[PDB]
């Protein structure tokens, strides 16, 4: 049985998020001292994000552009700092690099977009109020702040090179996780659909089956619960506390009876 | 066979049946 | 220095529902019939930067609430950020930053606990939760942000640690990124507890109709939970049964 | 025995075999499709 409607279901959360606070903030913490901003209670269209003015590097490490709409996170963290041109590449799960080794090192697993641009015309004097560290015995553990010397300070000079160049770096780290999602983005909230094959996408928990009341005691922190074999049955609303049971769409197997092909053509099916 | 039950079952055969024990998506 | 755990110190592991479902899991507990620091701060007073390691259980029954919070941190001093939290009949005070904390400190009933407030990160505040009534907290560091749990029960007994079970529900979440090596009871001066620690053990957690902790079972207590952890059961038939291997 | 072996064939479904997940629709959201073939190969061999 296909799908026969697609509903979607996000919180009763419509404000913007405030994604222009650190995107288009004027000073961004440096590297080696990044600040994690945490957004949450909001909704906001990453395709801003993908399409912002003088942007050259927004890649979804973990994620899938253009599919963070349908997605809801619990938290989004903006984590703001200033590198050089050829240092974007290590901001990147698996990537090695004096900022990925020494500043700044994402999870090998990451999942969230790293987002970058030229900022040679804001950050560009030596610009000797960015700095990184360039020596370590060992590499950072993923999301640590670490305070020759190795704190060397950047020599960020509007002569340098594109390489050399200021970058502004912003890393949205998504957490989804069990407890209800609030950084829905833009997404209607459907109807409740009820006794039709549909797909779920509640907040982002990608599924497809029929959806009824649910009879359930869930207790107040739980938002979903589970069966014996780990699969998904009943879904907690995240707008109003309801409950609603899981059954997929049925299916089976499909049988012909024929009689000899020497006497006629007749034929049922079962 | 019993003729005063829903499956004409004996009673033997009804101990033998009860006594045994009681996703696909 | 009363030596005791009985089988208390069980948490819910994630928010995941389940009713009627014998689950295991592994995750940091509370050993089983292990024995517990008994402790007085103010008999003489005594307020030890006890270590962190792994995790701790804090447990206390008082109404004249002379516990009033406590000190996490790394260094304990304005060097780094420490962790303070305190707990006052209006509200609750989280404050993450590189605190200087004095030879003493304490709540005055003032502020003596730190001498200055600098480079300050998270903070928060919620509803208070702070001579029957046991007040349990688990203090846990797991992926960059601090968990703390919370259950309301009075006992009789106060100055041991009684049997039964009673699962602890989740309280906060907070994503503060600090590393926390030591701590100390934050106590104020115008007084029992006690501190546990947590380690990687495999627990059998039943789950009732209405999706309640009501048992648990320590995998590594004995052979008979060992042989109950291999046959995912409460009860064993009679028999002879392989659990594991020797080496 | 009939059950233990379908209860057991039911529960290898949630086994990473070596790959980032074990949720097909998490690895073909969050990956480029040249890793992405690497990993499914992986998991369908381990279910077959
Ligand atoms: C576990 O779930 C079962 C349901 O299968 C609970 O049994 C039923 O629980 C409800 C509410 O807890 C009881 O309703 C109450 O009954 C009292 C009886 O005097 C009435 O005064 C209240 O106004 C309310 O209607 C219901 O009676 C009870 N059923 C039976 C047969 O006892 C059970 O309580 C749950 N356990 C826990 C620990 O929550
Ligand atoms: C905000 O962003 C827009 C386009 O990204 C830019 O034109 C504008 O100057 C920014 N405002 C600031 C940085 O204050
Ligand atoms: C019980 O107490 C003794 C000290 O009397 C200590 O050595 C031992 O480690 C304790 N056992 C547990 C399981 O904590
Ligand atoms: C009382 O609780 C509040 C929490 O809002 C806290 O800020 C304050 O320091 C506490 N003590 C006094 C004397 O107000
Ligand atoms: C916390 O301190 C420990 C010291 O043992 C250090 O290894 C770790 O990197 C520190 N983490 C942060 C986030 O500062």
């Amino acid at each position: 049985v296909q799908p026969t409607e697609s509903i979607v279901r996000f919180p009763n959360i419509t404000n913007l998020c405030p994604f222009g606070e650190v995107f288009n903030a004027t000073r961004f913490a440096s590297v080696y001292a990044w600040n994690r901003k945490r957004i949450s209670n909001c909704v906001a269209d990453y395709s801003v994000l993908y399409n912002s003015a003088s942007f050259s590097t927004f890649k979804c490490y973990g994620v899938s552009p253009t599919k963070l709409n349908d997605l809801c996170f619990t938290n989004v963290y903006a984590d703001s700092f200033v590198i050089r041109g050829d240092e974007v590449r290590q901001i990147a799960p698996g990537q090695t690099g004096k900022i990925a080794d020494y500043n700044y090192k994402l999870p090998d697993d990451f999942t969230g977009c790293v987002i970058a641009w030229n900022s040679n015309n804001l950050d560009s004097k030596g610009n000797y109020n960015y700095l990184y560290r360039l020596f370590r015995k060992s590499n950072l553990k993923p999301f640590e702040r670490d305070i020759y010397f190795p704190l060397q300070s950047y020599g960020f000079q509007p002569t340098n090179g594109v390489g050399y160049q200021p970058y502004r770096v912003v890393v949205l780290s998504f957490e989804l996780l069990h407890a209800p999602a609030t950084v829905c983005g833009p997404k209607k909230s459907t109807n409740l659909v009820k006794n039709k094959c549909v797909n779920f996408n509640f907040n982002g928990l990608t599924g497809t089956g029929v959806l009824t009341e649910s009879n359930k005691k869930f207790l107040p922190f739980q938002q979903f619960g589970r069966d014996i074999a780990d699969t998904t049955d009943a879904v907690r609303d995240p707008q109003t506390l309801e409950i609603l049971d899981i059954t997929p769409c049925s299916f089976g197997g499909v049988s012909v009876i024929t009689p000899g092909t020497n006497t006629s053509n007749q034929v049922a099916v079962l | 066979p019993d003729p005063s039950k829903p499956s004409k079952r004996s009673a033997i055969e009804d101990l033998l049946f009860n006594k045994v024990t009681l996703q696909k998506f | 220095a009363y030596t005791n755990s009985f089988t208390r110190g069980v948490y819910y592991p994630d928010k995941v529902f389940r009713s009627s479902v014998l689950h295991s899991t592994q995750d940091l507990f509370l050993p089983f019939f292990s024995n517990v620091t008994w402790f007085h701060a103010i008999h003489r007073f005594d307020n030890p930067v006890l270590p962190f390691n792994d995790g701790v259980y804090f447990a206390s029954t008082e109404k004249s609430n002379i516990i009033r919070g406590w000190i996490f941190g790394t260094t304990l001093d304005s060097k780094t950020q420490s962790l303070l939290i305190v707990n006052n009949a209006t509200n609750v005070v989280i404050k993450v930053c590189e605190f200087q904390f004095c030879n003493d400190p304490f709540l005055g009933v003032e502020f003596r606990v730190y001498s200055s407030a600098n480079n300050c990160t998270f903070e928060y505040v919620s509803q208070p939760f702070l001579f029957k009534n046991l007040r349990e907290f688990v203090f846990k560091n797991i992926d960059g942000y601090f968990k703390i749990y919370s259950k309301h029960t009075p006992i009789n007994l106060v100055r041991d640690l009684p049997q039964g079970f009673s699962a602890l529900e989740p309280l906060v979440d907070l994503p503060i990124g600090i590393n926390i090596t030591r701590f100390q009871t934050l106590l104020a001066l115008h007084a029992a507890y006690y501190v546990g620690y947590l380690q990687p053990r495999t627990f059998l957690l039943k789950y009732n109709e209405n999706g309640t902790i009501t048992d648990a079972v320590d995998c590594a207590l004995d052979p008979l939970s060992e042989t109950k952890c291999t046959l995912k059961s409460f009860t064993v038939e009679k028999g002879i049964y392989q659990t594991s291997n020797f080496r | 025995q009939n059950a233990q072996a379908l209860n057991t064939l039911v529960k290898q479904l949630s086994s990473n075999f070596g790959a980032i997940s074990s949720v097909l629709n998490d690895i073909l959201s969050r990956l480029d499709p040249p890793e992405a073939e690497v990993q499914i190969d992986r998991l369908i061999n381990g279910r077959l």
